[PDB]
């Protein structure tokens, strides 16, 4: 499951990253 | 370089931080553009 955000974080657009981590996700 | 400044290069203008990468353009080809059309970078008018 798959710079492209590098070009449009620039435009103004900004992702958020999320609260939950993936790291902890492996952990539920 | 490494500042945040209002450069002018040639007929382009524009706001953003400046800093040489190791990206070639073609030996002509001065300004390039990314995924959504804009400049993502230029090449020195003067120097290379």
């Amino acid at each position: 499951v798959t710079d492209l955000i590098c070009a449009q974080k620039f435009n103004g657009l900004t992702v958020l990253p999320p609260l939950l981590t993936d790291e902890m996700i492996a952990q539920y | 370089k490494n500042k945040c400044v209002n450069f002018n290069f040639n007929g382009l203008t524009g706001t953003g931080v400046l800093t040489e990468s190791n990206k070639k353009f073609l030996p002509f080809q001065q300004f390039g553009r990314d995924i959504a059309d804009t400049t993502d970078a230029v090449r020195d008018p003067q120097t290379l």
